[PDB]
RNA sequence: ACCCCCCCCUCCGGCCCCGCCGCCCGCGCCCCAGCCCCGUGCCCCCUGCCCGAGGCGGCCCCCGCCCGGGAGGACCACCC
RNA sequence: GUGGGCCCCUCCUGGUAAGCAGGACGGGCGAGGCGGGACGAUCCGGACGCCGGGCCAGGGUGCGCCGCCGGGGCCGGAACGGCGUCGGCCG
């Protein structure tokens, strides 16, 4: 559901400063209306330009090619009930937006932090040798094999319409 | 049943009226059709003639299937005459063939007060 | 508030309700436990209470203050004329308890047993065991019917009755009771022993022995409707209580707003 | 004592999702929750699924490390692996489940009366 | 309108109760066999204290008015199902009267054809590290007197059914030999097109 | 990791048969059976060696493979050599008495701290108990199953308890002194 | 482990066996494993829609008082 | 006619505090049906002639009891303790 957007903005031009500077950002958001709001949240803190005093020049939407599985490293900050913290996370996904979906669900589940509690500092691709987290690194290898981690899930699902049967089914492994 | 005697059919059940926890709409019946588990596979049984046997007269009551209900294969049906509570848990027949019962399968509000702007002729 | 001084409740709540007994006589509800291999023996008998006396006996104890001295003891006397065994019943242990297989009666049944089947004997028309005696005449039917108890039962009992024409009682009909056969080597040996007792008398010297211990089961003396002082043993109220001192004063607190089953009330005693 | 493993080139049957009912092959392993699958001779686009949807067959296809939808397509067709699955008793049942999914209400009526002829024949046989 | 006969071995108590209750209200007759082999998730001792805390609740002024606490495994299952039924109405009392519960498999059900509900069986429902106990063992700790009798009867029954299977095996090799009745080979091939 | 695993060496003198997490071992001394079917394990018997493995360990499942491998090693020493526990009867002023009975399947104890109660402790089957014929006031427990030998020695220790006294001063009892293998 | 649960012990709807002596109803049996799951990932899916023996499981029915004594008792009941 | 009011949200004063007592903008009950919050004059929605059809707010969707699936994680109450488990930051 996440999407990559590039936003340009600038302070409204005046007599003291004709041709103000242009600032660009990369944003991940579910749509164009949330993305432009998040651009004004940062430009107000980092550059002290409220939304009343500036204008947005573009909301570029960028669609990425998948088809191969890469590593990503996300540097972010979030807020808990006792303060603010920094954190680095690693994930394997096919596009950057999909890697941000995975991050937001792990923050929501293990830290209970929602979307507006989180500021993304950095998102970059990480080559296989340079990985630093054990979970990701296991799969950055040649020849990884494991048996199915939950084959019971197949059997139960079929038993939701086939409510009564004549023998208890097996779980092939 | 001397006119539906030889008609093969698909089994069904009358589970209850349409309701909430506060109110109950007796003019629509909820019906369970065997082999229908999805809202999508309710199209096949949509709009077809059904029947239930009132086991005080022994005669059938005829009706039709109108809408689906929920996500899980339930349907809504309207009968010629609204059903009594005694009939819950009983079996419903979904006929595979066609039967011309005239207008004896249609609800009582649609037969009269159905508003055809129509008149009383007086012969 | 808390009851200020400590004192137990009056009477035993495990003998409730205090109603009249509805069983006719004392009924033996349990039997002694069977021991696989033990010598065969009978476990019960039925008598009538005759009287009390006292005896002098020489005490042979050890560590007691009566170690080599004489004591006077009270004894009770029970009248036990011989009983007649008339039938054999078997039961099986099932997931629903004890269920019976069949009951095999004797070929010939006496007058004291036949009278227990009728309300008035002189007036009634006599049709008890009329067909059974005809079929069972030839003894083969008994052997076949005993051919089941050997194959399906875990517990064997004999049916026996008393002879009330050998007592000073008024009744003329017998009292009928099952007596369990314990001991033996297997089930099949306890049915050969029960058959060898059919239509025969049994003396009490062939059940109990001298110095052994027994249990006595009966129905107590009756006193009719009786109040709380005597029925339950509660304390009698002081002399200047307005409406009488043979009562329980408080029969419950305000809450709960009912009378509890643990409170003493008047009714049938004995 | 496992005989079916999650690995590159393992053939799977899709049991849920919008591609339910189809075969496909694994090309990459994101984690213990998800894979990259791509079956191009059966009608599946290269996508990420959850391992909760994939049923492991007993067949592995020999493939390269990072193939492409064209190279995989000719790698698959070289192997006889797909044709042996369809001959097994699982593959035969899948075939019948595709002729009993198109049925219409008139046809439900016809199948139902046939089941009444089979039930009564097998009883007119069991009585010797 | 046949009877649905369910072998309760391996099933979760509450997940099986929910199924039976919904079937009863659809006008179905249901029997349940081997109630002492059903399963309750949790450690046996946690399950034990839970059933001993129910037994402490009785009407203070007269225990004959109070909740009755049944000790056999079949009756525990039947009281769980009544919690999922509007049993104080006529529609609800008709549903209870259509239900039967049995410890073991007794002769009145011994030739019925059985079924299972795998969506409520513990090997598909519970994680491997969760503790679990059998209903029969809980009952024996709160007062059921017949644990040993059900086992003796179950043992004799399976031996007699194990002999039966051997002769049933041979019968199938004669019943199924009947590929010589063409008037059925005309039935199978038409069913072939639609399958 | 995806798998946690340990491996052990199978000695030349035993036979091993593993099937559905039932390990049966047999050499000269005897034959042993254990049942590890209460844990999720992937055991592999192949090429005269044994491996135990757990797929996707999360918490205390990583604690399993070394436990099941250690129990199997005690199942090779017992079937080869056997276990031997030596206890010592200790006392002050009241000699404990000890008679082996039941042809070395039970022991009686008398006169512990001058007491009238007598003590009877039966051996778990497969265990034998003899008085020392070398050094006085000492018992010998022998068997192939290490759990069985240790459970019997602890049941003897638990039978001789001094009640209601300062145990730091009253120290009579029967104490395990040597936990080792046999020596033939 | 004075605790808790069961036995013993008190009451006990219902039920069973035995004495004297007919009705009705239904048609369906492998077992055991889930980190061997032994080759699975099905069958059933028509209770009349055309089904309707024997065996095997169910169901119904079947039994007086008054009167007088008492070891029983307000009246009744209970035991004779 | 009324000149006994009370409650909610924000903001306050006395009091250890109170379902205590006294003030303020706006709203409600009073004098507001219906659904939901198990249950409640005031909370969440929505404010009302008599009907038929459609759409759906608030709250929810194992059975009682109308309605559910797919996916990613984890597995009343204070100071103060925890080599329970999963995840981080600094050396
Ligand atoms: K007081
Ligand atoms: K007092
Ligand atoms: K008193
Ligand atoms: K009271
Ligand atoms: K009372
Ligand atoms: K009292
Ligand atoms: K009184
Ligand atoms: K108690
Ligand atoms: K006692
Ligand atoms: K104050
Ligand atoms: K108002
Ligand atoms: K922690
Ligand atoms: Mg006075
Ligand atoms: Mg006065
Ligand atoms: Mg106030
Ligand atoms: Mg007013
Ligand atoms: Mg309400
Ligand atoms: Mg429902």
């Amino acid at each position: 559901m996440m999407q990559k957007y590039i936003v340009y903005g600038r302070r409204l031009p005046s007599e003291k400063f004709p041709e103000p500077e242009v600032f660009r950002m990369t944003i991940y958001a579910p749509n164009e209306i949330v993305a432009k709001s998040r651009f004004w949240y940062h430009l107000k803190s980092l550059k002290k330009i409220k939304r009343t005093h500036g204008e947005i020049l573009d909301c570029q939407h960028i669609e990425e090619n998948g088809d191969f599985v890469k590593n990503f490293g996300v540097l972010l900050r979030y807020r808990s009930r006792v303060g603010q913290h920094n954190m680095y996370r690693e994930v394997r996904e096919t596009t950057s937006a999909r890697a941000m979906d995975k991050v937001y669900s792990e923050m929501a589940g293990q830290c209970r932090a929602r979307y507006h509690d989180i500021q993304i500092i950095n998102v970059k691709e990480v080559a296989d040798e340079d990985v630093r987290r054990e979970k990701v690194a296991m799969f950055t290898q040649k020849g990884v094999r494991f048996p199915h981690p939950c084959p019971y899930v197949h059997v139960k699902r079929a038993a939701r319409t086939a409510r009564f049967q004549d023998r208890a089914p097996h779980v092939p492994q | 049943m001397e006119e539906i005697k030889g008609k093969t059919f698909l089994p069904a059940i009358f589970v209850g009226y349409q309701r909430s926890r506060a109110k109950q709409r007796e003019n629509v019946a909820l019906v369970k059709v065997s082999g229908i588990y999805t809202r999508a596979e309710t199209d096949k049984v949509l709009g077809r003639l059904i029947a239930i046997i009132h086991s005080k007269s022994g005669k059938p009551i005829f009706g039709k299937i109108c809408r689906p209900h929920g996500n899980s294969g339930m349907v809504r049906a309207r009968f010629y005459t609204n059903l009594p509570g005694q009939l819950m848990g009983h079996k419903v027949r979904v006929f595979y063939d066609n039967i011309d019962v005239g207008d004896r399968a249609t609800p009582k509000y649609e037969r009269l007060y159905g508003n055809p702007n129509a008149t009383v002729t007086y012969e | 508030s808390h009851r200020k001084f400590s004192c137990c409740r009056k009477g035993n709540l495990g003998y409730l309700p205090r109603k009249r007994c509805t069983r006719g006589r004392g009924r033996c509800k349990t039997f002694p436990p069977d021991v696989q291999g033990a010598p065969i023996h009978l476990t019960a008998f039925l008598g009538y209470k005759a009287g009390c006396t006292h005896v002098m006996r020489f005490i042979d104890h050890r560590g007691s203050n009566l170690h080599n001295r004489q004591a006077i003891d009270q004894a009770t006397i029970i009248d036990a004329p011989p009983m007649i065994c008339t039938a054999i019943i078997g039961y099986a242990k099932t997931p629903k308890g004890l269920r019976a297989v069949t009951t095999v009666w004797a070929a010939h049944i006496a007058e004291p047993a036949m009278r227990r089947f009728y309300r008035n004997y002189f007036h009634a028309e006599k049709t008890a065991f009329s067909t059974y005696m005809k079929k069972a005449a030839d003894g083969t039917y008994i052997k076949e019917q005993l051919g089941r108890l050997k194959q399906h039962a875990d517990v064997i009992r004999i049916v026996a009755h008393t002879q009330p024409a050998l007592t000073p009682l008024k009744q003329k009909k017998a009292d009928i009771m099952e007596i369990q056969v314990n001991g033996g080597a297997n089930v099949a040996e306890k049915v050969d022993y029960a058959y060898a007792l059919m239509e025969k008398p049994i003396s009490i010297k062939d059940v109990f022995s001298v110095g052994a211990q027994i249990d006595t089961i009966s129905i107590t003396r009756g006193r009719g409707f009786e109040g709380v002082v005597t029925r339950w043993g509660v304390t009698r109220l002081p002399r200047k209580t307005r409406r009488g001192n043979r009562k329980v004063a408080c029969i419950g607190a305000w809450h709960p707003a009912n009378v509890q089953y643990t409170v003493a009330r008047a009714g049938q005693m004995g | 004592s496992y005989h079916r493993f999650v690995e590159a080139g393992r053939l799977v049957y899709l049991g849920d999702g919008p591609d339910k009912g189809k075969l496909a092959v694994i090309v990459d392993i994101l984690s213990t929750a998800a894979v990259l699958i791509d079956g191009p001779t059966t009608g599946v686009k290269r996508q990420v699924v959850s391992l909760r949807w994939a049923m492991l067959t007993d067949q592995v296809i020999n493939i390269s490390e990072k193939p492409t939808t064209e190279q995989l397509k000719k790698e698959i067709e070289a192997s006889p692996a797909i044709d042996t699955f369809m001959n097994s008793v699982w593959g035969k049942k899948i075939q019948q489940q595709r002729l009993r999914a198109k049925a219409t209400f008139e046809d439900m009526g016809k199948i139902a009366k046939l089941r009444r002829e089979r039930k009564m024949a097998m009883k007119r046989i069991a009585m010797s | 309108m046949s009877r649905i006969v369910i072998d309760c071995k391996g099933h979760i108590l509450g997940r099986l109760s929910a199924i039976v209750a919904k079937e009863l209200l659809h006008g179905h007759e249901v029997a349940l066999v081997r109630c002492e082999k059903a399963i309750i998730s949790g450690a046996f001792r946690d399950v034990k204290a839970h059933y001993l805390k129910k037994m402490h609740k009785r009407t203070n002024f007269n225990h004959l008015r109070g909740p009755f606490h049944f000790r056999a495994p079949a009756e525990i299952v039947r009281r769980t199902i009544r919690g999922m039924i509007p049993y104080k109405t006529v529609r609800g009392s008709d549903a209870m009267s259509r239900l039967r519960v049995y410890d073991g498999i007794p002769p009145c059900c011994a030739r019925y054809k059985r079924v299972v509900c795998p969506s409520a069986m513990a090997y598909l429902c519970l994680r491997p590290e969760r503790r679990r106990c059998e209903v029969g063992r809980v009952a024996h700790e709160i007062g059921w007197q017949h644990a040993a009798d059900v086992e003796r009867y179950e043992k004799r029954r399976l031996e007699e059914c194990d002999k039966w299977y051997q002769d049933k095996i041979q019968i199938d090799k004669k019943i199924a030999e009947a590929a010589e009745k063409d008037a059925e080979l005309q039935r199978i091939n038409a069913e072939l097109a639609k399958y | 990791p995806l798998c946690s695993s340990m491996t052990i060496k199978v000695p030349t003198d035993v036979e091993c048969t593993i099937n559905k997490r039932v390990v049966t071992v047999k050499g000269k001394k005897g034959t042993l059976v254990r049942d590890f079917s209460h844990a999720p394990l992937d055991i592999t018997h192949a090429n005269d060696t044994i491996s135990v493995a757990v797929w996707f360990p999360r918490g205390k499942r990583n604690a399993l493979p070394r436990t099941i491998c250690s129990h199997i090693e005690n199942m090779f020493k017992g079937v080869t050599y056997g276990f031997e526990y030596k206890m010592r009867l200790a006392y002050a002023h009241f000699p404990i008495a000890a008679t082996v009975v039941d042809n070395n399947k039970a022991i009686e104890i008398r006169n512990f701290m001058h007491q009238i109660k007598t003590r009877r402790i039966e051996c778990l089957p497969g265990v034998t108990i003899a008085m020392s014929t070398n050094v006085k006031d000492e018992l010998i427990l022998r068997g192939i199953s290490i759990e069985d030998v240790s459970h019997t020695a602890a049941r003897i220790h638990e039978s001789l308890k001094v009640p209601n006294k300062d145990l730091r001063k009253f120290l009579d009892g029967c104490y395990v002194s040597s936990r080792g293998l046999q020596e033939q």
